[PDB]
């Protein structure tokens, strides 16, 4: 066992009935006198090891060679000069295990947390040296944590796509399928986690050809994309993730859920698909008034109607439905449904709930088209438009796929330095290079809708850990209030420097004329509601900082409608599962699942407490499962009403509550404005 | 008052020889004499013919008869135990440790072995002499379980727990020692049941039952002292053994509610040594907040 | 050719009736009606003494004239599973569901019920029937046990099934689908050794053994249909469970090396839900010619 | 039951000990006199019965709004002139429920033989009303029978493709991978069986991009190809088939053997897709000598060469791969490889066993390519360039996909009719004609390969039944005498048709110049050994028909090198499963496997006895597992030395002979010159 190992193990050993934390920041010491120092490949001169690691193909050289050697060499010294330190074991260990750059044969390292700042800095500004110290006294202090795509493969010649989360819309059509299987392989193989929307998709027993009960539904296309995802496994280093979206009221919509039973044959289990399940207001109502529901035959209706069953709104064209005698449907009890849905979350965490309608009230870009699906995380919600692959030699009619751009805001940081304007702008600026620069090759509607959309996420961290260290409980009302304007001046500064990037460039996002940005609706709440904090202890908190008035949300509207807004969505609160390591920082906006965390890396036991946890702050650092779900979901709609994409929101239950107390979570997240729930995490 | 803590007791017992990887003992077993080698394949043999006759025949026959279905569902269990699992577990051993020519041997050597079917013969002809209902037939049958259990394994379990408690041969050791564990539950059950029908007779009766049982523990045990002779000369360990299997012998006594025999005696310390989510529907108050 | 491997299949299912919490299932049994929860009862006490059945003498029977150490210690593992697992899980899901004085009323009634007991009483005779030494009364013993395990089941397991598949009664079904994974080997391991029997035997002995199978499958399936209808039609079922049934008596002829007696018939999707040649190496001069 | 389910169940009821075949008739007669004449859709006039299939969408108007309706009257009426009877019940039955026209609702028939039969014919004509009446007499009276897509499809609006096997090349790429994948899909809904080379596609264990250990062989393109073929299954009425196919100098030849074992767990075990193994000289030759082989990462190969594994002589390279250190290569025991294949064969009857020196050493095309690979079936042997499927947005080199139209000439018909040269000339001409209008818009390579090789498959089948009722066993010397003389007319008539088409239309087939055919080396054999029977029965046999010579054949070569041929692959022995049944033959140039069948259809038995089965005839239709496979082996050279491409060679084994008689027969059928072996079925 090495020293640092059993530093890190002695603080479960309790001293005086306290647990020794402070072992924990010697543990680091250790890691790095005794590991990190010892295997950490040193030169003579930063020239040097900037030429033997373009040489050796370990950078790209048009990035650097945008920066003379001195640019190069002060950005490197701007982030050598924050004498940065890691605070726990965990954070250093997972940088140097995760994102390090390491040899060819990985038993030495070549990059340091400043060196690996310096690099994403240098490939952000893209030859602005200012720019790029700029972007390193934002990393360097922990305000913004670019997502691990990003962080990780910035500036690297072997690397993947900088964006990992994908949608992607299926026609029904068995050139489509291909074509989404084949989109998904590329992506996979970029090391982007990908999801398609399947509810276009015919159910089974309908026509091809005019021949009848020939469809295989949406099951076969699962499990064809099932046994894609698996092939495509980023060359054999992680396993192939992948979603599959559904609307509720596709006729497969059981047999989707049967995918995800245990007692499912090997037929219909997928196992490396992830699958969520769209519910529109409509079904809500036919739940709650316990009206016997239909699921409908998708192409039945297009038949019908010329257009999608996903691709109209189900609450004015259900009794349309029903009625009609030409659409194909089956009863169903909506109860009997969600009873479902709440069992199958209760025994794998499945299906990813979305709230159809509580995205599309808010949605911006409804005229582009109605949000019908969200990504393997459960947080992307943006307009797609379905593409019409034809056969061969013929030309395709490409849509738009959803690819947003991920970035966290580290709250505790970003608040403690008083910069939430800075590092929005910032973050938001480096999110829009990183769009700008990526090139997908094999996913034309994901490369259209990149270019067209330019739609990033900014996300947000550290919420429980920034409420924990300052005194305030996360189901505390102080917490909504303090979330609410936090993220609400994080929604004006977003909306600020879109609009500035949009009056720089001189263009806006493809048809942002017809979105409510152009119209001034979004900014309605904005120009009526203060969102300023209720709380003397809120406000002082947010001491130093210009709070957005009623004025100032006036003045935004008027500086968009003159201007326009360069990225058609902003922000969108990601999990983050990594990067909180590094930044020593409570994973999204989510409540902290253990104070301690308990590892196993090896053979040997490691243990991660909560950033900042200590005696006084340890009740204040309540665990997610103790928590009332239904405060945690008043706090992530607080937070929701000022992001315009989704947030991961993961329900932490404990093995007592059944699924009715599932069902009630999910119900008071459809009736506060909740747009996705992520996951139903069983302790 | 007992049956259901007897139920509870053996299915938190179970068990499967799988559980107890048994390759550790390969150098151990490598190491020993051939003597010891002959003596611990034939023991294990002997013992493999009980639970083979216990589980066929003793157990299930005492279960037809015995009134009661948690007294069945006992009984039933522990004939499972006796084929399913310790009958069974013999052949792991037998097939790590020896040779198959080795294990054809003794086997074929259990059915000519003059001591293990005089044995067989005696305890097994009680148990299919048991005539429905007819009480005094069930408790010599009983009797002879009781024994069988308490008494005639334990010229067998002397030597694994001799080279449990030394450090040798420690997998099949542990193995032996759930056997044990099990066995000792057993006798203890099925000398309830006996006692239940002693207790039903008349004085005169009693004292004719004690006769029975004291001739055939008798008769039991100068049969054993022969077959102990015969395994034990070999490694030296015979008069060893018999002090283990009166000690035995007064216990199965015990278990049947009588006196101890023998009288006691100092046992070899190194044998000492050697021992889905609840569901709930969906209400109309669920849907308002 | 088949005993080892369905003994490891079988100790690798062995569970528990504790392993699953009951409490929940209240909360989907407030909402049925009281013809759901009267079919429900009859059926679950249905289930249960014809379980008990087996338990006691069906697989205990059938271990007694079966010769073969290894068959006999997998045999007794089921009987095991009747009397010690599966008698239990009946019992907590009733102590569940209902209070003492409706559990014995409804065990009145199923105790007197026509259709319940001519089925019970049919396969009995059976068991009893089976003479030392004659290995034709104990394949007709086998072919009854066989229907009891792979076929009469099924009509009471449809219900359990039909709930389990649409969210209700969550906890009680689990345990339902693991008596009824048990009572499927059962049936399968019960049929090789009926065809064993059966492959012994001459062509007029085998066809008069197949006359015997069909006759009796006869007699159970047209008393099936009056208890179907008896206990399913209050509940509008009774033409699927009559599909279900069907398809059962179908599997439980695949298990005795029978064909199919009734058409391909489609299944209700709820309960659907619910539910080498010789090697020898190359010598050689096998390349020229 | 019905009265002719009896009247056939009749004929195993044995009167003074013999078999009652005549009852069979009686039967055909029921069918018709209770079942068929009832069943059947009747019309005033044919103008009314073509005007009703033409609107309701059962025919296509474009065919037969090439002649005027007189024309197709007089074809139907002399389709119905011949008064064709089926002589047996099976033959009726499997017409009118396999390929007579039915109804929407099937339950009525729409379709007469002679319906059929006309519509055939006319489709072939293409508008040349002598050339339908051609077709009709040479159809009804049986001495042609196109495959069953095109007998079945033939002028059909809801008809599929006419084509039986594709056969595709896949190179190692991803995007070429996912190609292959829907060009399957589209193929199998298509109805037409797809035959994958996966030679070309880098084993375990390869590097993608210097990142190495990441591929996961053929097992997983296996798995996604499993899946393609088990999705596209023709609509649900037939099971997607398909077919993989690996060279034994594969890495990955293990692995894939391994999918076809029936202890292979899920994750590698492959259903739906049939295996086959190509097997060079060089393979044979190590197994007989006892030296070790090695089997080749085809990518290191690839790298070093820069040409794939597959794409060059093994019996002059492997020595090379051997010595090269920078190629990749594992030690095996090639006569354990050998008794793998003959276990596997015993107990599931896979790998198909393909023969490339056998096949390659008579190939006349290999300038354009080597065969590398065979169909779904093992008998379709031609050269195929693999496609380079690029990038989206980025141009793809289109390669050549193999596939060929079926045809079969009826041995016993052709010969009774003493029409073997104007049989094989209609034939050749319909095939044409099938191959022309044949255009697939979703599989481009084997759009462009149609197009440029026109490859044809002229088939034969009731070579036994021929054999049988003409008092010749199929062992006998006899019977490959006649084998040798038929199948030399054969190809000496199916040749100077090809080249009487190049000679009519002007062209030929793509690179036919460097061809065996145009520098007169196919002919060689030809012009120098003579064919005629050396039995004076078999002489007899041929009376009446021109025998070609060594003088005839020289003439045809002179006239071949003057205007060239047509099609680069003529003639192909498919196995015939069906179309057999409605010819009243024996399947293909297979000896029969039983005397009579018992098939159950429904709940009811039939009994289908071999054509022309009698008490006199009994012992010459010898069960084919009865017989001497050494013997079938060298009636299978026999008529193989007259057959450009590959013959469906089924071993017919008995359960007493072990795997080492198996690899016997196939080293023997590999020292003969046996191209492919398709089955091992074992009685
Ligand atoms: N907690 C830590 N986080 C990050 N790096 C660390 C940490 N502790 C030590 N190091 C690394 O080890 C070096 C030694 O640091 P130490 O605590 O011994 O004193 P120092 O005054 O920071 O040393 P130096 O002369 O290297 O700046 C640091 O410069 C740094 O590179
Ligand atoms: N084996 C068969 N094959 C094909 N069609 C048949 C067969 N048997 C009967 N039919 C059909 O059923 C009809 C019944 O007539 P059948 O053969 O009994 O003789 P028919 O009335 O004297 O006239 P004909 O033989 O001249 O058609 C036939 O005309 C024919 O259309
Ligand atoms: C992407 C991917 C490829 N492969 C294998 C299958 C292909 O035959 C092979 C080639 O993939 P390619 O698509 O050719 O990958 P590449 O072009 O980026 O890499 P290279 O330059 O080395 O060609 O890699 C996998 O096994 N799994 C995967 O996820
Ligand atoms: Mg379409
Ligand atoms: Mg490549
Ligand atoms: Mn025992
Ligand atoms: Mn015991
Ligand atoms: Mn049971
Ligand atoms: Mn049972």
């Amino acid at each position: 066992v090495p020293k640092w190992i059993q530093l890190n193990n002695e603080i479960m050993i309790q001293k005086d009935g306290k647990f020794q934390f402070d072992k924990d920041k010697e543990a680091v010491h250790s890691y790095f006198v005794d590991y990190i120092n010892q295997n950490t490949v040193f030169f003579h001169n930063l020239k040097e090891k900037l030429d033997y690691l373009v040489e050796n193909q370990y950078y790209e050289e048009e990035f650097l060679s945008l920066y003379s050697f001195e640019d190069i060499k002060e950005v490197f010294k701007t982030a050598y000069a924050k004498k940065f330190r890691f605070p726990s074991f965990m954070s250093a260990f997972k940088f140097y295990n995760d994102y390090a750059l390491k040899t060819n044969d990985k038993k030495k390292i070549l990059e340091r947390y400043e060196d690996r700042i310096s690099i994403v800095a240098l490939f952000f500004a893209n030859g602005d040296t200012e720019k790029a110290k700029e972007y390193v006294n934002l990393m360097i202090n922990q305000e913004y944590q670019p997502s691990t795509p990003t962080f990780l493969n910035a500036g690297r010649k072997r690397r993947g796509e900088l964006v990992s989360c994908f949608l992607l819309e299926v026609n029904d059509s068995l050139n489509d399928i291909s074509r989404a299987i084949d989109i998904s392989m590329q992506l996979s193989k970029l090391g982007g986690g990908v999801s398609l929307n399947l509810s276009k998709l015919r159910a089974k027993g309908e026509a091809i050809k005019d021949v009848e009960n020939a469809t295989k539904g949406v099951v076969g296309v699962m499990k064809l994309l099932d046994n894609a995802f698996r092939y495509a496994d980023q060359m054999g280093q992680r396993q192939g993730s992948g979603a599959a979206y559904l609307n509720i009221f596709h006729r497969d919509i059981n047999d989707f859920l049967d995918t995800k039973k245990i007692s499912a044959d090997e037929d219909v289990r997928v196992k490396t698909l992830s699958i969520g399940v769209v519910i529109p207001d409509k079904f809500v109502e036919l739940a709650r008034e316990d009206k016997a529901a239909y699921v409908f035959y998708p192409h039945t209706i297009y038949k019908e109607y010329g257009q999608h069953m996903d691709e109209m709104d189900m609450n004015e064209m259900y009794d349309k439905f029903v009625d009609n005698p030409r659409v194909k449907k089956e009863k169903i009890n909506p109860r009997k449904l969600l009873e479902k849905l709440a069992m199958l979350r209760s025994e794998s965490g499945y299906p990813y709930i979305m709230f159809q309608d509580n995205v599309n009230k808010v949605h911006a870009n409804n005229h582009i088209s109605k949000v019908k699906f969200s990504n393997l995380c459960s947080e992307v919600l943006q307009a797609s438009q379905v593409s019409s692959y034809t056969d061969y030699d013929e030309e395709d009619e490409i849509g738009l796929d959803i690819s947003c751009n991920l970035g966290s805001l580290n709250i505790l940081n970003v608040m403690e330095h008083k910069s939430i304007e800075k590092t929005v702008k910032l973050a938001t600026d480096s999110l829009t290079h990183v769009s700008e620069t990526t090139d997908i090759r094999n996913a034309p509607a994901v490369r259209r809708a990149n270019k067209a959309m330019k739609s990033i996420g900014l996300g947000a961290m550290n919420l429980h850990g920034y409420l924990a260290q300052n005194g305030i409980a996360y189901e505390s009302p102080e917490a909504r209030d303090f979330a609410n304007t936090f993220f609400m001046m994080v929604n004006f500064y977003s909306i600020q420097r879109s609009a500035e990037i949009a009056k720089e460039k001189g263009e806006t996002f493809d048809q942002y004329e017809g979105s409510t940005y152009a119209t001034g609706e979004y900014f309605d709440k904005y120009v009526s509601t203060d969102f300023s904090p209720k709380y003397e202890k809120i406000a002082n908190l947010f001491e130093g900082m210009h709070i957005p008035t009623t004025e100032d949300w006036k003045k935004l509207k008027a500086f968009v409608a003159e201007h326009g807004m360069y990225h058609s969505y902003r922000l969108c609160i990601a999990p983050t599962g990594s990067i909180s390591y590094v930044q020593s920082s409570t994973a999204s906006v989510m409540p902290i699942m253990e104070r301690i965390e308990e590892r196993t890396y090896g053979n040997s036991k490691t243990y991660y407490p909560m950033p900042g946890l200590a005696s006084n702050n340890w009740f204040f650092y309540k665990e997610a499962y103790d928590m009332d779900m239904f405060k945690v979901v008043d706090m992530i709609a607080t937070i929701q009403q000022h992001i315009d994409q989704g947030i991961s929101f993961t329900l932490f239950l404990k093995d007592t509550m059944t699924t009715r107390d599932l069902n009630r979570i999910d119900l008071y997240a459809h009736h506060r404005g909740i747009k996705t729930i992520y996951y139903a995490r069983t302790k | 008052d007992f049956t259901q803590m007897f139920y509870n007791q053996n299915v938190k017992q179970f068990w499967l020889p799988e559980e107890i990887a048994l390759n550790g003992d390969l150098l151990t077993w490598k190491y020993l004499g051939k003597n010891e080698q002959d003596t611990y394949m034939k023991v294990l043999a002997g013992l493999t013919l009980l639970d083979t006759e216990q589980g066929n025949t003793g157990m299930p026959i005492v279960a037809e008869h015995v009134d009661g279905h948690q007294r069945k569902a006992v009984l039933n269990f522990m004939a499972m135990m006796e084929n399913a699992v310790h009958a069974k577990s013999y052949s792991n051993i037998f097939m790590t440790l020896a040779p198959t020519e080795t294990i054809n041997e003794v086997f074929e050597w259990v059915k000519q072995n003059k001591y293990l079917q005089k044995k067989a013969q005696m305890i097994v002809g009680l148990y299919k002499a048991i005539q429905k209902d007819d009480e005094i037939s069930l408790f010599k049958a009983m009797v002879a379980s009781v024994y069988l259990e308490s008494f005639l394994f334990y010229s067998g379990f002397y030597y694994p727990l001799y080279f449990y408690g030394q450090g040798k041969l420690m997998q099949s050791g542990e193995i032996i020692n759930l056997i044990l564990r099990d066995e000792a539950i057993h006798g203890v059950y099925v000398g309830l049941l006996a006692q239940e029908i002693y207790n039903k007779q008349t004085e005169e009766k009693k004292a004719e039952l004690r006769e029975f049982a004291i001739d055939l523990l008798n008769q039991l045990y100068e049969n054993e002292l022969e077959y102990t002779e015969d395994l034990y000369d070999q490694v030296g360990l015979s008069h060893d053994v018999k002090k283990f299997i009166r000690y035995n012998a007064n216990k199965a006594l015990m278990n049947l509610g009588f006196d101890p025999y023998f009288e006691e005696e100092d046992i070899n310390p190194i044998v000492l040594n050697g021992l889905k989510a609840t569901v709930e529907p969906l209400k109309d108050d669920d849907f308002y907040f």
